[PDB]
């Protein structure tokens, strides 16, 4: 129905967008601050990732589409630098208002921040210098890449754990982890901890007297379902919907678990013999008494409660292949895993597969009893795991923490096109675009925002030196000789996602009803 | 506004939109008028009268604006008013038109200043190329046709129906006693309106016409000088009154002696002094009477204010209140004075016989006070057109002639320059093109006929359209051949002017 | 009842953004002239920025505060008090930004402290030596007029105020403070303006034509009156009896006539042929009686002329000026080498020109009597004044704009004073002083932007101060076409924005008073 036409119908589209990162200013750096979301469901979400809250929920805009839509880009290639992103797009959006204010064109301005961005993307080539992929120069990355996202106390337990995960690869550089996700969580006594167990760990675990705890030589056959019922790789019926139900179903289980059982025992003593080396069978549902007894006595290691998650990394991790029935299955199939031990904590069982013939997938355990610590301590975890990810595939990082930003912003020197000057709103705009990650750095710490920034400036005059706002107490320094470093990837991957998406807002000049 | 301070009515959108809207609305009065026209705009101000007219300055002066473009132009009218006579009206719609076409090139992404800029080159462009639309000029002015021809445009402003005789009459009661090369006086020519008989019994008188009766004898001797008294005569003595009718029966006795003794002496001073004629405001008593027929002075009644303020510009003269005897040093530059009776009223007539300082009367004779009020706008422009100052006046077309060939060179010559100058040129071509749709408003068709057809012809110089069947449909018009032509000089400040006007008010903001 | 801290800045701010957009459209010869009826309801055509603060009725304190600095600056230069409140709107623009984001006053201050040593400096530097001549005279005259009126009108203007400052040298005044009688005539055009070396008077004789051209004038000038008429006065009011106040009439007309009766004396002492004039000018009538006699002996008496015509030819013709006339000499009268009567209009003035010991020149303004005779009259004062800058300094540097981009980009590149407290100031002031360049081009009709980049890269390359062409509103060098400014102009712009700006951005409360 109603329309809005030229200059004032922009307006309405930057003045949102603007408002939004407004509100998200508060995060960034551990020198900022959790944000509570709570979406229509209730639950308290303490999130201070800003990909988190885009999705969750946010206000109402045509903009609030556009933030989130270049969130999305961002997190699954990179995945960190969410918050970062919110930041410059807005403040690019503020500079080129000036100018259209003045009475000029929206267009004018968008080309020069295609001739500004080009020039940065460029930028990033010379000023980033090889570091090593050997673990102590991660640990460096991997404190600045959690510091983004969440907290300071919260960023410094996770720095190691989230480290030695990615190390564990067997050379297989790629921007993200896939399958070395793995989500454990547990209420405890510890309030906020994370556990490393490298090798995959299974969600619990069935013990029994006479069963083997310590395992040497773990010939593991994986199966599904189940003891309940022979010839099953999805749950059979039941009766008892009447009293006479009740009784045939507990009688005619003593027939398919009595098929079952005989397989098992008979594959045993091909490949350990009688009891020398140790067979783990997993189920994946129930675990009927008949069976725990005989399966346990015989040197066979139930384990109860296993996923289809578990299912899919088992396979990686032992070099065996999946099977739905317990069956019979060839020595040649069944994958080894050299250790196998159960840790019971608190009420759950935790069975751990160690000696990962191919490791690709490592275990976090996440501790938190209350509800408040896990979604923070737990959602910093996925975020940090492909940050550190980016790190050791990229065989170039960036000097972090507005190191770039600024030599970025003085290098691109005001009155260097000539051309037109259409080109000149956009370089100018962009200058001062960058120069947020200092200024929010600024506002989070004591002295003024612009106040910290100008000495940034007189600091990055002296050569040899790359100098940024710190992330742990607001001042001017030396990024590189603290070495707080940016992965490569967050830093390429941003220009392209801000210059197009403010780009798009200075085009849109008619919004209908 | 933002502040309590820095006071404006006009500025940001009410200077580009709602000046012009106002300009355009005073400029109305004028898309009616100019040349072939049957209009009248009925104004009335309280003046016991109706006031009928189809003249700009009138029209304008009665009419108050609160805004400073709207009321600028009425001062530019003015001056055009001054320096000649009918084209008033044309001096408003041009300038009112012109500021229409300027709101539409602000709108379209065109800068107040450029557009300004222009308009004073279109002015510039459209004078040189103006004396080059001489088409026809008067070579003696002693001469009624040549005269007539020029009159006859301003007399056209008023009426359709009055042109043919009024034309005639001026230049048979002369305008032309003055050289007109260096020197004119219009307050020595005025118009006499006398109530009664028709308007084509309207006639020819030379020197002063004053309507008020002649009492007493009359002279005819060259010693006749003026004298001029507002009130020389009220009662020499005024009374009190303590019987409230007179104080009282004994002293009446001597406020009538003393009346009649000191009238004799006043009446006396003025016969003996060289005054032979004196002029009367106040009221002729029998004593007063009595006295001036002894020493034969013409005695005139009564005068209103009218009559008063002719006498003190023509004369040099001065109206003195008086109840104790005076002298002349009004003086008079009049010899004769005769009595002659113009429409049964006996008329003071005054005359001597010269160039410079000469003295003429367009004496008009009406059913009405009011029907001699438009008339009389006809007459005054037709005086004032007069003024040139040669005896070569330069005609152009009249009647509006002129102004599609003005258009046309000036579209022309806009294309030729770059820039933003020449929209300001094309939309000077438009505003001419004003003047060409009021007649055909009135003629009874629209605009697009006539002007297309004008444009059809080429270069012609004679186009223009009436108020007939003729000036419809094929809208083809000889007005520089039916005798209807206008001075080079009335069309030049008229254009002048307008442009001068339109620049100063398209830049206000405050 | 108080509007603090946030509160009281928003309120400058704001007002001083809505009155820019006024005084742009006045900025240099393509602003707009502008009129008031919104002063008064009366008709006035005034193209200058303090005086049209004045003639509005100014009830906001901001904008009050900008209308007296203003005063200043306009008595001095008369000259970019058109500019000073865009400079000022946009120094406050910056300053905003930076506070909205989280920013205090007072470090914006220190910055304009430092902002303010670097930028006067910078005239120092770059003002360029000009001579002294009439043609270097003739560019300040002609680009100031080119302010306050059209193009048209202004270049007639320019001859007038020209000649008159050579006239002042020969003074040996290094100022200007004589030879600013503004003198109107009565007109059908006001395409003229004519220079008139000596006086003019207001009105001449009421006999004309007693001897209209002097040869020899010997210039009494008196006041008192050789009028008194016939009135019946004692002290100058009535008195209870006819006859008291009749005998002073007698006394008071004799005196009369033996004044008159001194010219008749003092025309042979002095003169003693009619080989040689007198003249005569009394501020106070004389009978039409008295006029006949001295019209013979070849004598012109002026009647009703004003004081300021008494004073002005006091000074000019080495005249007198006594409330008696006597039998004087020659060595007491001023010497005038010309008289002549020009009539022109309804009103006939007796001109007394090549005066001998000048120190005043009219400047005589031809003219319809409305409004735009009263609009060449203020163009005509503030070109006086800013040709008298001329003659102060030595040096006139190019203008339009030229020298302001210049004082920008030095400032955008180091800081003046090497430490970030000034440097948060110092952007803020550089940014502020773009506004006058760039907004020459906004009126013509071409972007702003790209005059920017184009007009400051050219002063880089070259060293020239290279300016604005006005009309094209596209750049050009400011100095062959003649847009030139005075040391005067670009250092009371400075100044008067400093002061101003630093008193309304330290507010913290406004508290109303009675």
């Amino acid at each position: 129905a109603e329309v809005a036409r030229a200059q004032a119908a922009l307006a309405v589209n930057i003045s949102a967008a603007r408002g939004l990162q407004d509100v998200l200013r508060t995060n960034l750096g551990p020198k900022g601050t959790m944000k509570m979301l709570v979406s229509g469901a209730g639950d308290i979400k303490l999130t201070k990732d800003g990909n988190v809250l885009l999705h969750e929920m946010q206000i109402q805009h045509p903009t609030a589409s556009l933030i989130a839509k270049v969130a999305t880009a961002q997190d699954d290639i990179t995945g960190d630098g969410t918050t970062s992103n919110v930041l410059i797009i807005g403040e690019l959006l503020k500079q080129a208002d000036l100018y259209i204010s003045e009475g000029l064109h929206p267009r004018i301005i968008t080309e020069g921040f295609e001739a500004a961005k080009e020039k940065a993307l460029q930028f990033l080539e010379e000023v980033k210098v090889s570091r090593e992929m050997d673990r102590e120069t991660l640990i460096d990355v991997a404190r600045t890449s959690l510091r983004t996202k969440v907290h300071a106390e919260l960023a410094d337990v996770l720095t190691e754990a989230v480290v030695d995960s990615i190390l564990a690869i067997k050379k297989q550089d790629e921007p993200i982890d896939l399958f070395m996700i793995e989500i454990m969580e547990m209420k405890h006594k510890s309030e906020t901890d994370t556990s490393l167990i490298r090798g995959l760990v299974l969600d619990h675990g069935a013990r029994h007297p006479d069963m083997k705890k310590r395992v040497e030589d773990a010939y593991i056959l994986t199966c599904n379902v189940s003891l309940e019922y022979e010839k099953t790789e999805v749950n059979s019926g039941f009766f008892y919907k009447s009293a006479e139900e009740r009784e045939k179903l507990v009688k005619a289980e003593r027939k398919f678990i009595e098929d079952r059982v005989k397989k098992i025992i008979e594959l045993k003593r091909k490949v350990c013999g009688d009891s020398d080396k140790g067979f783990v069978v997993i189920n994946q549902k129930g675990i009927d008494p008949f069976s725990l007894d005989a399966l346990s006595k015989e040197g066979i290691v139930a384990l109860r409660r296993a996923k289809r998650r578990n299912m899919e990394r088992l396979t990686l991790a032992c070099g065996g292949v999946a099977l739905n029935s317990f069956d019979d299955l060839s020595p040649d199939c069944l994958g080894h895993a050299g250790l196998v031990y159960e840790y019971t904590l608190g009420e759950e069982k935790f069975t751990f597969i160690e000696k990962c013939n191919n490791p690709r997938s490592v275990t976090l355990l996440i501790k938190g009893p209350n509800k408040h610590t896990l979604t923070q301590i737990k959602d910093a975890v996925r975020d940090g795991l492909r940050a550190v990810k980016n790190a050791i595939d990229d065989g170039c990082v960036v000097p972090g923490a507005g190191a770039v930003e600024v030599a970025m912003a003085e290098a691109l020197i005001k009155h260097k096109p000539s051309v037109k000057g259409r080109a000149q709103l956009g370089v100018q705009a962009f200058a001062d675009a960058l120069l947020i990650i200092p200024k929010v750095l600024a506002q989070n710490s004591g002295f003024d925002l612009q106040e910290t920034l100008v000495k940034i400036q007189a600091e990055h005059s002296e050569s040899g030196q790359l100098v940024g706002v710190d992330l742990n107490t607001g001042e001017p320094m030396v990024a590189a000789e603290v070495g707080v470093w940016d992965n490569y990837c967050v830093k390429k991957q941003l220009l392209h996602s801000c210059t197009v998406i403010a780009t798009n807002i200075l085009l849109v000049d008619e919004i209908m009803r | 506004m933002l502040k309590e301070g820095a006071k404006h009515f006009s500025g940001l959108e009410e200077a580009v939109y709602r000046n012009i809207q106002a300009c355009k609305e005073l400029a109305q009065t004028t898309r009616t008028a100019y040349g072939p026209n049957g209009m009248n705009k009925m104004v009335i101000n309280h003046l016991e009268k109706l006031f009928v007219t189809n003249d700009a300055a009138t029209i304008l002066r009665e009419l108050e604006v609160q805004h400073p473009a709207a009321k600028m132009i009425v001062m530019a009218s003015h001056m055009q008013e001054q320096e000649v006579g009918d084209g008033t009206n044309f001096v408003l719609v041009f300038a009112g038109a012109l500021l229409e076409l300027a709101e539409e090139l602000l709108r379209i992404g065109l800068s107040v200043s450029e557009v300004i800029e222009g308009y004073e080159i279109a002015c510039r462009k459209a004078h040189e190329i103006l004396p080059n639309l001489v088409c026809c000029s008067a070579k003696n002015l002693r001469d009624i046709d040549e005269v007539s021809s020029l009159l006859r445009t301003s007399i056209m402003s008023k009426q359709y129906g009055n042109e043919v005789f009024l034309a005639k009459l001026i230049a048979q009661a002369c305008v032309s006693i003055f050289p007109d090369s260096g020197h004119f006086n219009v307050d020595n020519i005025r118009v006499c309106k006398i109530l009664g008989s028709g308007i084509s019994s309207s006639s020819v008188l030379h020197g002063m016409v004053f309507k008020k009766e002649t009492e007493g004898d009359v002279t005819s001797v060259k010693d006749a000088k003026i004298a001029v008294y507002s009130c020389p005569f009220d009662g020499m003595i005024t009374e009190t009154k303590g019987t409230v009718l007179i104080k009282t029966a004994e002293e009446l006795m001597n406020f009538s002696k003393g009346e009649e003794n000191l009238m004799d002496a006043q009446v006396k001073a003025i016969a003996d002094t060289g005054a032979n004629v004196v002029v009367t405001g106040g009221k002729v008593a029998d004593m007063a009477l009595h006295y001036a027929n002894k020493y034969n002075i013409m005695l005139v009644r009564l005068n209103s204010k009218w009559d008063l303020r002719r006498l003190c510009k023509t004369v040099g003269a001065t109206a003195l209140p008086r109840l104790t005897p005076p002298v002349l040093e009004e003086m008079g530059h009049c010899d004769s004075v005769y009595l002659s009776e113009v429409g049964d009223t006996q008329v003071v007539v005054f005359k001597h016989e010269k160039e410079d300082g000469a003295i003429s009367t367009i004496v008009l004779r009406g059913s009405t006070d009011n029907l001699m009020d438009d008339i009389e706008r006809a007459v005054d422009d037709g005086v004032n057109t007069f003024k040139v100052l040669t005896r070569d006046k330069r005609l152009v077309p009249g009647g509006g002639a002129t102004e599609i060939e003005l258009a046309k060179q000036i579209t022309s010559y806009g294309e030729t320059c770059p820039g933003l100058e020449q929209y300001a040129i094309k939309k000077f071509a438009e505003a001419f093109e004003a003047i060409p749709r009021a007649l055909a408003e009135n003629s009874g068709v629209k605009a697009n006929e006539v002007i297309s057809k004008l444009y059809a012809v080429h270069q012609e110089g004679n186009k223009n359209v009436g108020l007939d069947i003729e000036a419809e449909v094929p809208a083809v018009k000889d007005m520089l051949e039916a005798g209807i032509l206008d001075t080079y000089l009335g069309k030049y400040w008229a254009i002048k002017l307008a442009t001068n006007a339109a620049v100063t008010v398209l830049r206000v903001d405050q």
